[PDB]
């Protein structure tokens, strides 16, 4: 009974969140109304992981839907499965965030924080040992970029032996909503570095080319991007939804994945991705060469800039276990200049017989390299370009921000950066 | 008669447990339901068996067992499974969250608040025995409660049973069947505080035993059911003596005498054969010579080593099944002439030998043949050793860039305490040369 | 080639066989060293709230 | 795709071998500490067998037998013949030796001054040379004193006082015959042998100038003034020294000195291979040999030392470099004739 807290937060948040419970609670028989319809008891061995059980036999997700305009959290209540979540579990406010982490994190975010945390609360007490937190956002809004950091600031003051999880949605201006990304992404990334135990990083510009290039999306939408990530949040909980000899709690996978307190980020990855030639078998040795590969990386960063820290990957469905640890070891005895040599056995592997639906077998990719300092590289350069002339930087003054709170998030950063750097050589 | 109480610590302990005392059953003639047939003392006697079980009134027979686990999953099989009749729930103990592979935090954080439990519910076994002579303690050397709460209870076991003996059944970590990065962490800190609190430890390489089950049981990838399943037919040809008639390491103190001679040189290697794949439709049965050669081939080893570049301190085998002295000596004395076993001029070159007449029992249903004849050899070899090479070069690889050691200093441990556990595996490596190489 | 302290007994029996002749922590201490480990815990976390606190 | 790591820098042998793998296009070379390795050319002294096999899902060669140090040593191997029965301390192709420790630290001073004075007495040849800087007289009393200024430990043999030599020149010389023994433990000997013919007329009345009497490459090379004078660089191969022992002995290289080479070759492999094989072992091993024997003018071999890191004649390094992947590291892993080498067949 090792209970997770799930929180979204924004619209980016919460369309995904969304999307995540949908996607799991098919695979574990959950239809909308809460009620199980499966038909292998592996579905329910681990249930109480992500849900609630109500009376009847109901299963109520344990996730808290938070956001400072109602429009996003109106429109899932009304979606697909907007009926299985706790009524109460909807926090929202009116104002809204206006894509500015000052308002998220500081005014109209401030003073809807402490209901939030009500909520948290109430979903906690309720545990019979919680294993931590996990949150969905991304960092170039309002709401779930400003707003996002405070509640982890002050869930890690509550639970400070807890472990914080977060599913961070980076911005890119190929994909953008407003010039102030930067800012925010930034602003963020700090708070990361800090009250997060693993986040795991998702560039919204590796979404979209997957989609334009891979998937032969000619103009994609958010909806396809969130695709990508309802099956990468899957792939990355299987070793927590599902039975198996791991045994893998959230503390325990951050034993074995974060070798330094800062250096917690990490790149996704899925497999396979196909175009609709899509009822084809896709052999184990194809599953292991396209999840390693770069086009099916979703933090935009190319593996061979840098090195692995260490590396965890998990096959679904019925395999040869044995083909399994064949191909892992071709991959890193083939590569072995990727991997640093100063931590033995840096990649792991597990096996799910439950695939994901639609799928004979799938294989996700969570790696810890060195390569993502590309991606604060980009955030950085991009919140230069404008911050050296104090562009927008009226919308965060005015809401109580002073300058020299953005030259330090610029340093904090950069100082990542520089870390990432020394253990790559 | 005198009693030998044993601990189980962590998921490896406590699994390999559940294999162990599911064979003893079957060897004793014990049921699930701790009926016992044959003794016809009810409810009493001091009989071999009585060493490991305990008898109730009502004619069961108790395991004299203690398993500690700081995360409830893994015991929970025992209290619902097939013996789950032989254990009443005190002896059965389980935490909330583990210790996440992180040896710190089975050893201080977590195991500060469970320890004085632990020591109260193997008091309540202790008070059950007239003459208890010591501890068998099995655990893993990667898992944070392994590693991190043995040492624990091992210092305090020192303090409240000051003259008893503690043997040890330690796995080794095997990266083939392992998801921890810092594996090598926690068993050179394990190892490090409770080397002077053990007299006597058995280590099992999981490399070892993985080949072994791939080899000689056609397994293409083996479960911990197969690993545990022949780890406890190990377990039982070492412990058989405490559990029957006989007169060779007939209480804990003599395997003290017999295997170690240095007190720090107490990890003796084992080897074992035969191990036969049930599927095979008919084996030709192996002699006695061709089961004692087999003890000096590297592949049954529970420790890939190579013994040859080594030097012997003490020796014993323990048959089982149809063999009698005379085949014995007889391929030994072939063996000496075609094997390289150089001792050390300081020790007797000789060897000890066990031999009960019961063949090796064989869970119905596992993957082990019957067969009629077995052997044990614990041989003291310092090219064991290598292990302990293999162990500290990785620590040391990750240990240069502090990799990891944050998770343990954030659970109260000090640094100093890596440094000071590794120079003294680098005093335990320098033990090991000074004796054999010359 | 020597066979030496032969018994036997119903079970099985046991011998030597000589082919050539040679040539703690108190408990206040563990207390310490426990609770040692637990202060330096305390102040880590409150150089934590500290640090949120600000 | 292969891959292997290099830890011996100074190994010119394996340094071809580096060079061929690589163009073969399918072997990749990797840091020395990266343990995710194949083959490893590894170091000379303190070579970390511990930690081979041990990988994963990787088959380890690496190329030197652990153990083998008991044939590659001077005490060792006078040790090593004197116990071993399958040697005996009869055996007729090595000379008498005797293992003496210096003072100043069993040892075999008193057996040596028995055989030493039980010569004086027959008027028989009584002139012995210690090693290890190596000393030649006649006088027990210097070979002991010698040794004991040094502070190792020394072997005094019996100085061949009667060898072959070379005509014209009358000089003496010695033959290096490289042995390779693959993973399987056959002995596969090279079919090119060298040479090192001393430039100097052999000189029977004086010990002291050791440039006539010691025919290393570099002695003659050095202190040596007919250095390269009757053939280059003071090695004569086997097609010349073949060619010789016809004109003027009537006899071939094979019937005359292989034989004996072949079955002393044979006898110490096969000796200790319980010991150092790698049959049922987590790793492989083969390793490279170099025998150097002395001939006497009765053209009968004898054993003088046995070298575990040999080096090749400048000639003969591509040959057997290229020889040395084909039968030893590609016997194990094989890529996408007329062999150069004579297997030694024999009971494993
Ligand atoms: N032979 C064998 N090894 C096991 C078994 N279970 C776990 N292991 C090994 O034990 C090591 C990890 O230690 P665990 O026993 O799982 O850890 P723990 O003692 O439960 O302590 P925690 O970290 O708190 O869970 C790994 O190297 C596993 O290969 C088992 O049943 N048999
Ligand atoms: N017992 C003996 N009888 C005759 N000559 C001897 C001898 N012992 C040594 N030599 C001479 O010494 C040379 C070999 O010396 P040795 O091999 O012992 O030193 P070393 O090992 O440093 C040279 P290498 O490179 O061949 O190993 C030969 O050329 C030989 O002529
Ligand atoms: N992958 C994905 N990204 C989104 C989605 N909606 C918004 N984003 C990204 O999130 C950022 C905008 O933040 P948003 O969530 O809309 O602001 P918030 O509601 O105040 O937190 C931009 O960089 C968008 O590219 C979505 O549905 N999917
Ligand atoms: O506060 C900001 C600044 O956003 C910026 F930081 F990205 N708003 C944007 C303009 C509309 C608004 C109501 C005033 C909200
Ligand atoms: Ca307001
Ligand atoms: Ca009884
Ligand atoms: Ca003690
Ligand atoms: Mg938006
Ligand atoms: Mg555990
Ligand atoms: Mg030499």
């Amino acid at each position: 009974m090792r209970e997770i807290v799930h929180i979204q937060a924004g619209q980016c948040g919460n369309q995904i969140g969304a999307k995540f419970w949908e996607v799991i609670s098919d695979e574990h028989g959950i239809d909308p109304t809460g009620s199980y319809h499966g038909d292998s008891d592996l579905q329910l061995e681990r249930i109480n992981v992500y849900y609630n059980e109500a009376t009847g036999n109901k299963y109520v997700p344990r996730a808290i839907l938070v956001d400072l305009e109602p429009g996003t959290m109106d429109s899932v209540r009304s979606g697909p499965f907007g009926q299985i979540f706790r009524p109460d579990n909807f926090v929202f406010g009116q104002s809204g965030a206006g894509n500015n982490w000052a308002k998220g994190h500081y005014t109209e975010g401030a003073e809807l924080v402490d209901s939030v945390l009500d909520v948290v609360r109430k979903e906690s007490e309720s545990c019979d040992c919680l294993q931590g937190f996990q949150l969905t956002h991304s960092l170039g809004g309002g709401t779930g970029s400003g707003m996002g950091t405070l509640l982890i600031s002050k869930i890690r003051e509550e639970y400070p032996d807890r472990i914080m999880n977060t599913f961070s949605v980076m911005p890119s201006p190929k994909v953008s909503d407003t010039v102030v990304e930067p800012y925010n992404a930034t602003l963020s990334v700090h708070q990361l570095v800090e009250n997060t135990d693993e986040t795991y990083c998702i560039d919204n510009e590796a979404l979209y080319d997957i989609c334009f290039r891979t998937l032969k999306l000619t103009t994609p939408t958010y909806g396809d991007l969130n695709h990508l990530v309802s099956a990468t949040m899957s792939g990355v909980t299987t070793c927590l939804r599902f039975p198996g000899q791991l045994n893998a709690d959230l503390r325990k996978l951050a034993v074995n994945m974060v070798p330094f307190p800062r250096l917690h980020f990490f790149m996704p990855g899925f497999a396979p991705l196909t175009s609709r030639q899509q009822y084809r078998a896709l052999t184990v040795p194809e599953l292991t060469q396209q999840m390693f590969d770069s086009k099916n990386m979703m933090a935009a960063c190319d593996p061979r800039h840098g090195r692995y820290l260490t590396v965890a990957a998990i096959f679904r469905g019925r395999m040869s276990m044995k083909e399994v640890d064949e191909q892992m070891l071709n991959v890193q005895n083939k590569n072995s200049s990727y991997f640093v040599e100063w931590i033995p056995n840096n990649v792991k592997t597990a096996v799910c017989d439950i695939p994901p639906r639609g799928l004979k077998m799938s294989a996700t990719f969570i790696g810890n390299s060195t390569a993502i300092q590309e991606l604060f590289k980009r955030i950085s350069e991009q919140f230069t370009a404008m911050f050296r002339r104090k562009a927008f930087l009226h919308w965060y003054t005015g809401e109580g921000m002073d300058e020299m709170e953005f030259t330090e998030a610029e340093s904090n950063m950069n100082d990542l950066v520089s870390e990432y750097q020394q253990y790559q050589d | 008669m005198r009693e030998c109480i044993s601990i189980h610590v962590g998921q490896a302990g406590v699994q390999i447990g559940n294999a162990c005392w599911e064979l003893y059953c079957l060897e004793h003639g014990i049921q699930p339901d701790g009926q016992m047939p044959s003794d016809k003392t009810i409810g009493g006697g001091d009989d071999s068996f009585n060493t490991f079980f305990s008898e109730t009134g009502a004619g069961k027979h108790v395991p004299r067992a203690v398993f500690v686990d700081l995360e409830p999953t893994v015991i929970d099989e025992v209290r619902t499974g097939t013996y789950r009749q032989l254990f009443h729930p005190e002896q059965l103990i389980t935490g909330k969250e583990d210790a996440a592979n992180n040896y710190a935090r089975g050893h201080y954080t977590i195991g500060k608040e469970i320890i004085d439990l632990v020591l109260d519910r193997i008091r309540k076994l202790a008070d059950q025995c007239t003459g208890l002579q010591g501890f068998l303690v099995f655990h893993s050397f990667g898992g944070g409660t392994g590693s991190g709460f043995t040492s624990l209870l091992m210092e305090r076991l020192s303090v409240d049973y000051g003259k008893k003996s503690k043997l040890e059944f330690s796995i080794y970590p095997a990266p083939q069947v392992s998801t921890a990065v810092v594996e090598p962490y926690n068993s050179i800190l394990t190892t490090h505080t409770t080397l002077e609190h053990s007299d006597c430890a058995f280590m099992v390489d999981n490399e070892a035993i993985y080949d072994i089950c791939r080899r000689n049981l056609d397994i293409e990838r083996p479960t911990y059911t197969n690993l545990n399943r022949l780890i406890s037919q190990i377990v039982s040809s070492i412990t058989a003596s405490l559990r029957f008639d006989g007169a060779l390491n007939v209480d804990l103190t003599e395997f003290q005498t017999n295997l170690v001679p240095y007190p720090r040189i107490h990890f003796p290697l084992a080897t074992y054969a035969p191990v036969i794949s049930a599927e095979k439709a008919y084996h030709e049965q192996l002699s006695v010579a061709e089961i004692t050669n087999a003890c000096f081939e590297p592949a049954n080893q529970m420790v890939k080593c190579d013994p040859r570049h080594g030097k012997y301190m003490a020796c014993c085998l323990l048959y089982r099944g149809d063999v009698v002295p005379k085949d014995v000596n007889a391929a030994i004395a072939t063996i000496k002439t075609k094997r390289s076993i150089q001792f050390v001029d300081w020790c007797p070159t000789g060897f000890k030998v066990g031999i009960n007449y019961q063949p090796p029992t064989v869970v119905p249903g596992g993957d082990l043949a019957k067969v009629q004849r077995a052997v044990c050899m614990l041989s003291n070899t310092t090219a064991i050793a290598e292990a302990w090479a293999r162990l500290d070069h990785k620590f040391d690889l990750m240990y240069a860039k502090r990799a990891f050691v944050h998770w343990y200093v954030g659970e109260g441990m000090e640094e100093g305490e890596f440094s000071e556990a590794r120079e003294d595996m680098a005093a335990l490596e320098k033990d090991y040369e000074e004796v054999g190489v010359d | 080639m020597e066979v030496i302290e032969l018994n036997k007994c119903t079970s099985g029996q046991s011998f030597e066989v000589i082919l050539k002749p040679p040539s703690d922590p108190s408990l206040e201490e563990i207390q310490k060293k426990l609770e040692a480990a637990e202060e330096r815990r305390k102040y880590q976390e409150a150089e934590l709230l500290k640090h949120l606190a600000e | 795709m292969y891959t292997f790591v290099v830890r011996d820098e100074n190994s010119s042998v394996y340094a071809e071998v580096s060079r061929l793998l690589l163009a073969t296009g399918q072997w990749k070379r990797l840091r020395k500490d990266n343990p995710r390795f194949n083959l490893m050319l590894g170091e000379r002294n303190r070579l970390p067998f511990g930690r081979l096999g041990h990988e994963p899902g990787l088959v380890q060669l690496v190329n030197y037998y652990r153990g083998a140090d008991k044939l590659c040593r001077k005490a060792s191997l006078v040790k090593l013949i004197k116990t071993s029965p399958e040697l005996s301390e009869s055996c007729t192709w090595f000379p008498e030796s005797y293992v003496i420790y210096p003072t100043n630290l069993t040892d075999e001073r008193e057996v040596f001054l028995a055989a030493y004075n039980r010569r004086r007495e027959g008027r028989e040849g009584n002139v012995w040379i210690a090693k290890s800087g190596i000393l030649i007289s006649s006088e027990a009393s210097e070979l002991l004193d010698f040794i004991d200024e040094q502070g190792q430990v020394h072997v005094i043999q019996k100085y061949l006082e009667k060898p072959l030599l070379l005509e014209p020149g009358h000089r003496k010389f010695d033959i290096r015959s490289w042995v390779l023994v693959d993973h399987l433990y056959n002995i596969y000997l090279y079919r090119e042998g060298v040479l090192r013919t001393s430039s100097e007329p052999y000189n029977s009345a004086n010990f002291q100038d050791k440039t006539c009497h010691l025919t290393n490459h570099c002695i003659q090379k050095e202190y040596s003034k007919n250095y390269g004078r009757y053939e280059e660089g003071n090695e004569m191969f086997f097609e010349e020294f073949n060619q010789y022992l016809m004109d003027a002995l009537n006899t071939t290289l094979e019937n005359s000195i292989l034989l004996q080479i072949k079955h002393i070759i044979r006898s110490c492999l096969m000796c200790i291979e319980p010991a150092i094989s790698t049959k049922h072992l987590h790793y492989q091993s083969f390793q490279l040999f170099g025998f150097d024997f002395m001939v006497d003018e009765e053209l009968k071999v004898w054993l003088i030392e046995v070298n575990g890191a040999p080096a090749c004649a400048q000639k003969l390094y591509a040959e057997l470099c290229q020889g040395i992947v084909d039968v030893a590291i590609s016997s194990v892993f094989p890529l996408a004739p007329t062999s150069i080498f004579i297997k030694l067949h024999h009971h494993h």
